[PDB]
RNA sequence: GGUUGCGGCCAUAUCUACCAGAAAGCACCGUUUCCCGUCCGAUCAACUGUAGUUAAGCUGGUAAGAGCCUGACCGAGUAGUGUAGUGGGUGACCAUACGCGAAACUCAGGUGCUGCAAUCU
RNA sequence: GAAGACAUUGUCAGGUGGGGAGUUUGGCUGGGGCGGCACAUCUGUUAAACGAUAACGCAGAUGUCCUAAGGGGGGCUCAUGGAGAACAGAAAUCUCCAGUAGAACAAAAGGGUAAAAGCCCCCUUGAUUUUGAUUUUCAGUGUGAAUACAAACCAUGAAAGUGUGGCCUAUCGAUCCUUUAGUCCCUCGGAAUUUGAGGCUAGAGGUGCCAGAAAAGUUACCACAGGGAUAACUGGCUUGUGGCAGUCAAGCGUUCAUAGCGACAUUGCUUUUUGAUUCUUCGAUGUCGGCUCUUCCUAUCAUACCGAAGCAGAAUUCGGUAA
RNA sequence: UUGACAUUGUGAAGAGACAUAGUUUC
RNA sequence: GUGAUUUCUGCCCAGUGCUCUGAAUGUCAAAGUGAAGAAAUUCAACCAAGCGCGGGUAAACGGCGGGAGUAACUAUGACU
RNA sequence: GUCGAAUUUGGGUAUAGGGGCGAAAGACUAAUCGAACCAUCUAGUAGCUGGUUCCUGCCGAAGUUUCCCUCAGGAUAGCAGAAGCUCGUAUCAGUUUUAUGAGGUAAAGCGAAUGAUUAGAGGUUCCGGGGUCGAAAUGACCUUGACCUAUUCUCAAACUUUAAAUAUGUAAGAAGUCCUUGUUACUUAAUUGAACGUGGACAUUUGAAUGAAGAGCUUUUAGUGGGCCAUUUUUGGUAAGCAGAACUGGCGAUGCGGGAUGAACCGAACGUAGAGUUAAGGUGCCGGAAUACACGCUCAUCAGACACCACAAAAGGUGUUAG
RNA sequence: CACGGACCAAGGAGUCUAACGUCUAUGCGAGUGUUUGGGUGUAAAACCCAUACGCGUAAUGAAAGUGAACGUAGGUUGGGGCCUCGCAAGAGGUGCACAAUCGACCGAUCCUGAUGUCUUCGGAUGGAUUUGAGUAAGAGCAUAGCUGUUGGGACCCGAAAG
């Protein structure tokens, strides 16, 4: 089982792998579904937008810290400085992150 | 269960199909394994005469 | 079982030549080798350092290196269906200048001459070698030499 | 074989870097610590159930060992190893061979 | 031409027995203070070149000499061998065809050639 | 009533544990097994005058031994023999002559070697340091062993030089892991110091089935995949052995080789002996003996007819035609 | 099977140490 | 285990086993003890059963010699 | 066989698979037992055995190398296909010639070394032993030994001075030859050398033959890795249709003509066909083709009749032939 | 005188997938790859797209680390093609790819150790029979096919067993 000048390969197919094959045949269906979900939520959600104001934030580690990127939520200090409390901020479509 | 042990039978037939290729020959062969002390000097000698030619093309 | 050491099978090869044992004569050391020279290879059994392996006995190669007590010789050896280049470190005792070349060098140096001798004169040279030609006609005389007639001779025993 | 207990030979420490007198002695293995990673990987491997987990050589053939000389430069302190052909009797103590003497009594 | 010092090829130079060798050289040879080495100044070391000698070394010549070297249609185109046949022969083997080709033997001839340098009736 | 912080039980630790579990239990091979090693090697031969080349071919050898038996230098000449000298003899120690090596050089054998490569003495550690190239085995991989240089440091010798172990051709070992030497060099990943650990370079600890598993038997209670690549049985080649028959004629036979026989030799034949082989058959061609029954061969035991005789007769022996 | 630890508490006498007051351990 | 009755059931405990009011300063685990160390850790002492030592045991498993010589022919060998 | 009990036997009930039950056979446990039956893990693994589905065209093998718990298997190299690619009188060669090496086989040799071996002859002993004379003798004489000298018959895979044939290394030019004189840290006493150069001079008879459906080069991949046969060389074996090597040629993989038949011998290698001519082998008839020509020999109451090949020997004949 | 096969129909054996080598075709090219996802739709199609990511554009060390021009990006020899002269044969010029050879450049290893210094940090410079899957005016990325490779029931059918 070793011959010729070929690279050494590492195909992990030594378990009953054919029992865990997920073929995404439902790629189109899901997309549609996901689209309908959004159309639906938009409608239920009256005039509100589908999403929350997310904060800017500088990304972690030497590799990405050059870039700036959406964060989770705003921080009690930020919210305070922009002249609001977080309980209210939360109801006015803004994301708030105590962490 | 014994079997043949050895024979050259048919081996020169095989070597002659593609042929016994003659050694192949180069002008300027490798200095592989030539006296290092020589080569060290030859290296500066050559450098020297190159200079003296590029010079003669000033 | 079998045996195949280095100097295996070499009893008579490296043996010394009848009434020629002992010191090698000094001319063997006064000879001089330059890269490019053509040498024949033959082992002096009394000189164990720097010996050719027996495969290279009788073989002729070209010098590629000159060293304190030796010359490096390149021999082309055929293995399988191909030649590979081989490099030999041989002491000067196991080598001599091949004359496989003199007939050439002597012939070149001569070929230049009769070419000059022609040109200068007014050509008509012809200086490639030629094979033995068949014999021309000839007339053999009988004078002093009438043909002797022989016949086959009878069976006889002596013993 | 008997070898001298001293040896003028090459010492390759930055400040010696020349032939110096060495004291000669014979290398002895050295105790094995637990906590070498090997012994550590081995002890874990061998715990629990499942018996011996690693081969154990039996098919021994050699009846000698190559002797090794520890060589210590009396100047620069530094040491060199030097390993000897297989022999069966080794000493470095004295008793030199002797000229042409009678066999005793 | 001789001779010596250094040599190349390493018996045509070696071996055995005789004899001849001028001149120079070389040699044998005298000595034991000194360096030096020995059981022993025999070797080895030094000193003299004086006191002595061609006896030996050395060189050359002799010999139906031993050896060695060279040559020949001397043996022999023999032995052996590459290639050929639906050749012979129970076989063992052997002839033939196209080629290559010995060794011993026999006889004849020979017995160092020569480089560098110094020296010599 | 007993018993009593001991028994018991829980968890680790040592012993014991074919009652039980799982597994293993070499190879080449004139079948296999016992043996031997042709399994890693060396010398000579086989080997067919380059190289290569096989068999459980032939004669041997290797798992060591050496601080000198390594290195350098000087001196010297060995085996043997002859002729000589008190005790002294075949052999003691002293001398001279001859001596091409007839000796010696760890070891097998072959090669090599004479102001040496042998013997005696003097000085020594080059058997050292660094890292490449090369030759054999070859895949032009590895390992062993070896060659010639480079860059050091030394040994020896007045010096040229020689010396990188043993005059040459054999004398040996991956990955993992341990251990040591090296520089004081890298890392221990939040930062440091120090222990510890881990890396890098080079060695040792060993695999001899020697390119390198960790390994006991039994099965006739047996099982599977195969094999006519392989034994036992018919048959085929062979015919040593077995059996049978000749040639020569020294002898035997009172005398007389051959009436009948026949030594030393030597030519054969046979295929109801036994071996040797391994072609066919292991997805079957059912052993030995006997019984029954046919047919065939002749190297004829009897029966017909003969030739010989050491055939008087009777009896017998040899031979021919004869199955 | 054998040891240690845990289940494990209370007295008394005797040994055992800070090194001939009793905390502690057999 | 042996295998009705009758009769008998010998010698051997060195080995393998089994077994014991034996001995003990040889070996020997975890815990606990001590020493060193900044600690990780290293070293030491003590130390259970067992092992080793000593005893028992065959209707336990089993075992139960070899070489020379020697009596008035030879042979044989009570005897050595 | 036993038949009044260790008897036979219904039903109920218990024991369940490394389990039971066993007056013990590895017995029996639902036709299943040296480990039941059912399902699943499971399409268990298989270096082993079997099979593997259309046509035509072109090319076309191996049974060898090395390593492997390797010997019915792999990996590696070789042999094969495919794709091409860079170039082209170019370079190429299972050949010869010429010149120059290497080699220790055949033969030869042994009055040459080593080792074997038959015979005498002449020598030599203060010295190997007997014996005559003796008081002995290092006395004399015989005697037989060894040794020596010159001779003599015979031998060697592991002997050899000599030494083939076949086979074998290299060379036969432009990458050549000559003149001038630059570079360096190497090397020389030395601008000496060494190596690499600049500039200059000579073209296809430019440096033998023959051939060349061109030459070079790269990648990748199949099958194979049981081989067997013949001439010659050749080992073991009495031998073998036996076992093992060498070089070539074949068979295997291949039909066709011949050898009646037959893997391998002889001839000859294959597209579909016509005419012609041949090979090897044949031409009385079978059967295409002279019962052709010519000189001899042979007569067998078991004639002989064509290589491989399907067998015959010593010996003997007053058969006949020629010498 | 080895095995299978009495006969006939029908079924009946190199597949698909993950990741790959070589070759080839195609797109784009120092880049390349729209399809996780978003947008959109005549709705699993076709059409469109932002940020990342992957491979490539740098190597070498065990590592800390350092990191590719002396020069027309070098010399020499061969080199198709082109250019110049010539009527032609030829001569010279230039010479990409490719080949051979000698150098230079980057990393590792070893040596050298300048100007300097929180006197032990710093490591310039010039070197060496050492060494790398490197540089030296980029060749890749993607899709697709035949052949080949490994894992998978793995061309199809087959154990004794566990
Ligand atoms: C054989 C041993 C050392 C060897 C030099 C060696 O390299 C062995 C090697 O490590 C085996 C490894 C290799 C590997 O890559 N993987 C493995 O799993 C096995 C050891 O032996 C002894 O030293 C003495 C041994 C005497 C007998 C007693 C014990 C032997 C132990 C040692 C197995
Ligand atoms: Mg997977
Ligand atoms: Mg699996
Ligand atoms: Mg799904
Ligand atoms: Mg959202
Ligand atoms: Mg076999
Ligand atoms: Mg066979
Ligand atoms: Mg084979
Ligand atoms: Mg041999
Ligand atoms: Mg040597
Ligand atoms: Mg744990
Ligand atoms: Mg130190
Ligand atoms: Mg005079
Ligand atoms: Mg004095
Ligand atoms: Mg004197
Ligand atoms: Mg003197
Ligand atoms: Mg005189
Ligand atoms: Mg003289
Ligand atoms: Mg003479
Ligand atoms: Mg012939
Ligand atoms: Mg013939
Ligand atoms: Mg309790
Ligand atoms: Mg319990
Ligand atoms: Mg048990
Ligand atoms: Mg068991
Ligand atoms: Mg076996
Ligand atoms: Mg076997
Ligand atoms: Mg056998
Ligand atoms: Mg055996
Ligand atoms: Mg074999
Ligand atoms: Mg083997
Ligand atoms: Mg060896
Ligand atoms: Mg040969
Ligand atoms: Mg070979
Ligand atoms: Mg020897
Ligand atoms: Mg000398
Ligand atoms: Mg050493
Ligand atoms: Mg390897
Ligand atoms: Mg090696
Ligand atoms: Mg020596
Ligand atoms: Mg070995
Ligand atoms: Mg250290
Ligand atoms: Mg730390
Ligand atoms: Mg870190
Ligand atoms: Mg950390
Ligand atoms: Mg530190
Ligand atoms: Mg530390
Ligand atoms: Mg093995
Ligand atoms: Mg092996
Ligand atoms: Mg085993
Ligand atoms: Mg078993
Ligand atoms: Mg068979
Ligand atoms: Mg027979
Ligand atoms: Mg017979
Ligand atoms: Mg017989
Ligand atoms: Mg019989
Ligand atoms: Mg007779
Ligand atoms: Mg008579
Ligand atoms: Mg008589
Ligand atoms: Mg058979
Ligand atoms: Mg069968
Ligand atoms: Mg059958
Ligand atoms: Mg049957
Ligand atoms: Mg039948
Ligand atoms: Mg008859
Ligand atoms: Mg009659
Ligand atoms: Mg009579
Ligand atoms: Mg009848
Ligand atoms: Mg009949
Ligand atoms: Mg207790
Ligand atoms: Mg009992
Ligand atoms: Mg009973
Ligand atoms: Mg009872
Ligand atoms: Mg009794
Ligand atoms: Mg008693
Ligand atoms: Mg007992
Ligand atoms: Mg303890
Ligand atoms: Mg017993
Ligand atoms: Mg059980
Ligand atoms: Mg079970
Ligand atoms: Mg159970
Ligand atoms: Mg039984
Ligand atoms: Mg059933
Ligand atoms: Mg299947
Ligand atoms: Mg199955
Ligand atoms: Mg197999
Ligand atoms: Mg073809
Ligand atoms: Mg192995
Ligand atoms: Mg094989
Ligand atoms: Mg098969
Ligand atoms: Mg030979
Ligand atoms: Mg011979
Ligand atoms: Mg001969
Ligand atoms: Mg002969
Ligand atoms: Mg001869
Ligand atoms: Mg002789
Ligand atoms: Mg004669
Ligand atoms: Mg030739
Ligand atoms: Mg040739
Ligand atoms: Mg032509
Ligand atoms: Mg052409
Ligand atoms: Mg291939
Ligand atoms: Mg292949
Ligand atoms: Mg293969
Ligand atoms: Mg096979
Ligand atoms: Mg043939
Ligand atoms: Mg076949
Ligand atoms: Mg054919
Ligand atoms: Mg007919
Ligand atoms: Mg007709
Ligand atoms: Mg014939
Ligand atoms: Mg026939
Ligand atoms: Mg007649
Ligand atoms: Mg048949
Ligand atoms: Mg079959
Ligand atoms: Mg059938
Ligand atoms: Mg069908
Ligand atoms: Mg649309
Ligand atoms: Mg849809
Ligand atoms: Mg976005
Ligand atoms: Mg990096
Ligand atoms: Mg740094
Ligand atoms: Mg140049
Ligand atoms: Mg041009
Ligand atoms: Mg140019
Ligand atoms: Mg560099
Ligand atoms: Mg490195
Ligand atoms: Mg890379
Ligand atoms: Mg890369
Ligand atoms: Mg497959
Ligand atoms: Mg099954
Ligand atoms: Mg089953
Ligand atoms: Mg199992």
């Amino acid at each position: 089982a070793i011959s010729k000048n070929l690279p050494i390969l590492k195909n992990h197919f030594r378990k009953h792998w054919q029992e865990r094959v997920k073929v995404h045949f439902d790629q189109a269906g899901k997309k549609v579904s996901r689209r309908n979900a959004r159309a639906t939520r938009a409608a239920k959600i009256a005039p509100r937008p589908l999403d929350l104001l997310r904060p800017v934030v500088r990304a972690p580690t030497v590799k990405y810290n050059r870039k700036v990127r959406a964060g989770r939520g705003f921080t009690l200090a930020e919210v305070k400085a922009a002249g609001l409390t977080a309980a209210y901020a939360r109801t006015i479509g803004i994301a708030v992150d105590h962490r | 269960a014994k079997s043949k042990n050895h024979t050259a039978h048919n081996q020169t037939r095989k070597a002659h199909r593609n042929g016994i290729k003659k050694p192949k020959t180069y002008k300027y062969p490798s200095l592989k394994g030539v006296d290092p002390k020589f080569r060290r000097n030859h290296k500066h000698a050559l450098h020297g005469t190159a200079k003296a030619l590029a010079a003669a093309k000033k | 079982g079998k045996s195949h050491g280095y100097r295996s099978r070499t009893r008579y090869m490296f043996q010394r030549d009848f009434r020629k044992h002992g010191a090698v004569h000094l001319s063997t050391y006064l000879k001089v080798y330059k890269v490019g020279d053509i040498v024949d290879i033959k082992a002096n059994g009394s000189i164990q350092k720097g010996m050719p392996h027996k495969f290279y006995q009788g073989k002729t190669g070209v010098v590629y290196n000159v060293t304190k007590s030796s010359v490096g010789v390149i021999i082309n050896k055929m293995v399988g269906n191909r030649y590979l280049e081989k490099r030999l470190n041989l002491r000067v005792e196991h080598i001599k200048h091949s004359k496989c070349r003199q007939e050439f060098l002597e012939r070149v140096k001569a070929n230049a001459a009769k070419r000059a001798e022609a040109k200068a004169q007014g050509v008509a040279v012809q200086l490639k070698r030629q094979p033995a030609q068949p014999r021309e006609s000839r007339i053999v005389s009988t004078e002093g030499n009438v043909p002797q007639t022989l016949a086959p001779v009878p069976y006889e025993t002596f013993i | 074989v008997n070898v001298p207990k001293t040896r003028k030979t090459y010492c390759k420490g930055k400040t010696c870097r020349k032939h110096t007198q060495h004291k000669v002695t014979q290398y002895k293995a050295g105790k094995a610590s637990l906590f070498a990673q090997g012994k550590r990987r081995y002890d874990r491997k061998q715990s629990g159930f499942g018996g011996q987990t690693k081969p154990v050589f039996h098919k021994k053939a050699k009846t000698t060992k190559k002797v090794v000389l520890r060589l210590e430069c009396v100047k620069c302190k530094t040491r060199a190893q030097l390993t000897l052909k297989r022999c069966k009797h080794f000493e470095l103590g004295g008793e030199k061979k002797q000229k042409g003497q009678a066999l005793q009594f």
